[PDB]
RNA sequence: GGAUUUUUGGAGCAGGGAGGCAUCGACCUGGUAUUGCAGUACCUCCAGGAACGGUGC
């Protein structure tokens, strides 16, 4: 019916999980049939997705920037934070 | 669609295949699936002659010439 | 696809590509096909062990690409 | 220009003995004489053999139909 | 002709003959090395030949920079924190510059990956024991002035200066 | 033979004792009842040979096409 | 016949899904599409060898599904009618 | 043999590995001008030799006169102008 | 198409749904699902009842699952037998 | 109203085990050979040395 399930989360900050187990967090700006994704201001995490880990929240973080991810290698997505206003 | 490979025709190339496999040879032709014909092919070294590489298992190619 | 149009837009720009095997190729995107097949030039490649190399000319199959990093020059397709 | 499919058609006609590189399995390769093949690169091989590169051991198969899924590479052998 | 961001952005950029990404900064009459931030750490090699630089200093953190060609400048001193901004510096060509005292070459001891070093046509070259001094103080060097550092020289440099 | 293709070969082998190797190294011997367009395969009185040794006697069996490495008449 | 159609009817059910990568997902279906891409709410997701994390929303690419464990109550014979 | 963009070097210590030889050659010759490319093989025929190609011709002449007999990896190198024009030069010219 | 489901290799599934008989499914996850086929499709997606899942970890393990949906790509083999009997 | 460039799918499934073994590659010491005009899997050889590096079980 609605097709909205992806379009809803568009412009939002999104936590995307890759098939190797990486975590890509960026601004979800576009998708397609294959679920190839366009992620603005995107960083990569490896060790953790923090839920306020008292030791530290961030280890092996890398700044990537503007990322196009191929859908083949995507597993899943959740909402990480609201859209930046800019 | 065709892969845009006419530029690479009859040039010597370095082919990275899956399984950590690498071969080198001259591009003699291709089809829409990116299956290749490679002549004077060498397994990285032992000479295997003219061969068919299925596009499925082609990771990357690198020209050893200038196009 | 919308992402594909944005990829074609990056032709002529410096881009970074990671393969399915994690080799990292940075250089100028010459041609990008619809299926994500990528022709590049004057490459720096960074292997999984960390070592670098230099290549003049490369072509990578779309299927065997994990992702690409494009300039931020493009970010400014906001309609969708 | 030589098209890959045609090369095969040549292999077929020649009855050259063929050695196939399989997908994601390096320790074993397959050998045989292509009698026929189809649009999916599925091959009918005669007097076929499993070749163990590690063990230097050969397993005798006879009439084989190999799915094309496994094909990495096709080469000819003098034997 | 200050080494500026604008200068770096219009500079010839290419893949050199030894397959590395190199930036061409030759013949601009640059006096001071500065504003390298704008290269964005994208080069394996930087060619600063034929300029007027006095001190090999002023570099930002550049993790990919492995080769520095600094021919025909006026280098008379080497900065002290070089390894902190250039960790993988492997080749340093300083031919035809102004290093005069053996002690001025001391800061190169801190470049842990430095393997190819060339200091020819520098006054320092004619100082007594110049070769042995470099070998003992910069043991990580394997090729000095296009000649192989050999074991016998290492031992000999271990006696003198022990 | 004058060109003997995949499809006819398999069709000739229906009604016959076959062994199928799977990509994962399992092997299944039995009478080939049928095959379909996608090259899914149906065996009767199947036996399982793993490490080339009789493991299990299984009966009637469907093999999904993507699993198949090769088929042998035997 | 086309069983994805059956799954598309399961909005507002709670299920457990086992993934190809071993991950276990328990949540309430907001939507299944034609590619079996599945969307959920109130999700407790346990990657293999972690303690669960709770997410308000989760979206799964269809191909990454191994299987769905359905409510015992589910009236299959109703849902199989077209 | 007229002045040429490319210089032919021989009498080189052939024990140096090829990639190291080329990188030292590049380093040494950069002092006279931009070196476009270096051709050096270890075949029986070509071992102990190298072709060094410069963008500028004046650079090639200066290199030739100043490094004649320069001790490189232990041996005095012998330099000369190449017999033919380098493929890269011909492509860059036309 | 029905003809190909009826007489082709998938008749194994067609026969199991009609007779409400048990089948063992060898599965990609190295697990085996033992149960009855409520529905199936081209891809071998299935809706299964009274599923006994069995695996190994050496230690054997099992667990009962009344109602479940299997995506068909995970299928290695599907076995029909004197199992139901 | 599903037949190659998009929306009725070609994808899928498969990785832990242990606290020596196999294979390849530079490599480090001595000595030794080559003096020729090149666009490169690698590049003399003889002897010694590897508390070296990668991969698989």
């Amino acid at each position: 019916g609605k097709s909205s399930k992806m379009l809803q989360h568009i412009d939002y900050r999104m936590r995307c999980i890759l098939q190797d187990g990486r975590i890509f967090i960026g601004t979800f700006k576009a998708f397609d049939k294959h679920m190839n994704l366009i992620l603005c201001d995107c960083d990569e995490f490896r060790k953790i997705k923090p839920k306020n880990s008292k030791q530290a929240e961030r280890e092996e973080k890398r700044v990537l920037g503007l990322v196009l991810l191929r859908g083949e290698n995507l597993v899943s997505m959740t909402v990480e934070g609201p859209p930046p206003k800019d | 669609h065709p892969p845009e490979l006419k530029k690479f025709m009859d040039k010597k190339l370095s082919l990275k295949l899956n399984g950590g496999r690498h071969v080198q040879g001259i591009l003699r032709g291709f089809d829409p699936f990116m299956n290749l014909v490679i002549d004077e092919c060498v397994e990285m070294q032992n000479n295997i002659g003219m061969v068919v590489i299925r596009g499925n298992s082609i990771i990357m190619l690198e020209a050893l010439e200038r196009v | 696809g919308v992402p594909i149009k944005v990829l074609h837009e990056a032709e002529g720009h410096i881009v970074t590509c990671e393969t399915n095997t994690g080799e990292v190729y940075r250089g100028k995107l010459i041609e990008a096909e619809d299926n994500m097949n990528c022709q590049m030039s004057n490459i720096t490649v960074t292997y999984r062990d960390g070592r670098v190399a230099q290549l003049e000319q490369v072509y990578i199959r779309g299927s065997k690409i994990r992702f690409l990093i494009l300039p931020d020059m493009l970010k400014n397709m906001l309609k969708s | 220009m030589v098209q890959p499919i045609n090369l095969i058609f040549r292999y077929l006609q020649n009855r050259s003995r063929i050695q196939v590189w399989l997908y994601e399995q390096v320790n074993m390769r397959i050998e045989g004489c292509i009698i026929g093949f189809d649009e999916y690169m599925n091959l009918v091989l005669d007097d076929a053999e499993e070749i163990h590169s590690k063990t230097k051991s050969r397993k005798q198969l006879g009439r084989i139909m190999l799915k094309g899924d496994n094909i990495t590479l096709l080469q000819s052998v003098s034997n | 002709v200050k080494l500026t961001a604008e200068l770096i952005e219009q500079a010839a950029q290419y893949t050199n003959a030894v397959r590395d990404r190199e930036l061409d900064l030759r013949g601009y009459k640059i006096p001071v090395i500065e504003n390298l931030g704008a290269t964005l750490d994208q080069f394996d090699a930087i060619d600063f030949s034929d300029n007027e630089i006095r001190k090999l200093d002023g570099f930002p953190l550049l993790r990919r920079l492995k080769t520095l060609l600094v021919n025909n400048n006026r280098i008379c001193r080497i900065g002290e924190g070089l390894d902190q901004a250039l960790p993988c510096l492997t080749e340093l060509i300083l031919t035809n510059n102004s290093l005069v005292e053996l002690g001025d070459l001391d800061p190169l001891a801190s470049l842990k990956s430095l393997t190819y070093l060339s200091i020819l046509r520098n006054p320092v070259t004619n100082k007594k024991h110049y070769r042995l001094y470099v070998i003992y103080k910069v043991p990580q060097v394997r090729v000095l002035d296009f000649q192989k550092v050999k074991l016998k020289e290492r031992q000999e440099a271990e006696k003198m200066f022990k | 033979s004058l060109p003997l293709n995949p499809k006819p070969f398999l069709n000739g082998l229906t009604g016959k004792p076959v062994m199928v190797k799977l990509k994962w190294g399992m092997e299944y011997k039995g009478y080939l009842v049928s095959v379909d367009g996608y090259m899914n395969m149906q065996l009767a009185n199947t036996e399982e040979y793993i490490d080339g040794a009789l493991s299990g006697h299984l009966g009637e069996v469907l093999i999904r096409c993507n699993n198949v490495l090769y088929i042998r008449g035997v | 016949m086309k069983l994805v159609r059956f799954l598309m009817k399961l909005s507002h059910e709670t299920v457990t899904i086992e993934l190809k990568n071993g991950t276990q997902v328990h949540g309430t279906i907001t939507g299944v599409d034609v590619s079996m891409n599945t969307h959920l709410k109130a999700v407790k997701m346990t990657l293999k060898n972690r303690e669960p994390v709770q997410l308000e929303t989760l979206s799964i690419r269809g191909n990454n599904i191994r299987y769905f464990i359905l409510p015992d109550s589910l009236p299959l014979d109703t849902l199989l009618v077209d | 043999i007229r002045p040429n963009h490319t210089i032919y070097i021989n009498n080189m210590n052939d024990k140096i590995k090829k990639e190291e030889l080329k990188r030292s050659l590049y380093a040494l010759f950069s002092q006279f001008g931009h070196v476009v490319d270096i051709v050096a093989l270890k075949t029986m025929k070509m071992r102990g030799q190298a072709f060094v190609i410069f963008k500028e011709l004046g650079s090639s002449t200066n290199a030739l006169r100043q490094l004649q007999g320069f001790p490189f990896y232990g041996k005095p190198m012998r330099i000369q102008y190449a017999k033919t024009d380098s493929d890269i030069i011909s492509k860059m010219r036309g | 198409e029905e003809e190909e489901f009826n007489t082709g290799p998938l008749s194994v599934l067609t026969q199991s749904v009609k007779n409400n008989t048990q089948v063992l499914i060898n599965c990609r996850n190295n697990k085996k699902l033992l149960g009855r086929v409520k529905a199936f499709d081209r891809h071998c997606n299935m809706v299964l009842e009274n599923v006994k899942e069995m695996w190994t970890e050496p230690v054997n393990k099992d667990r009962y699952i009344s109602k479940m949906f299997l995506r068909g790509d995970s299928v290695i083999v599907v076995l029909r037998n004197p199992l139901i009997a």
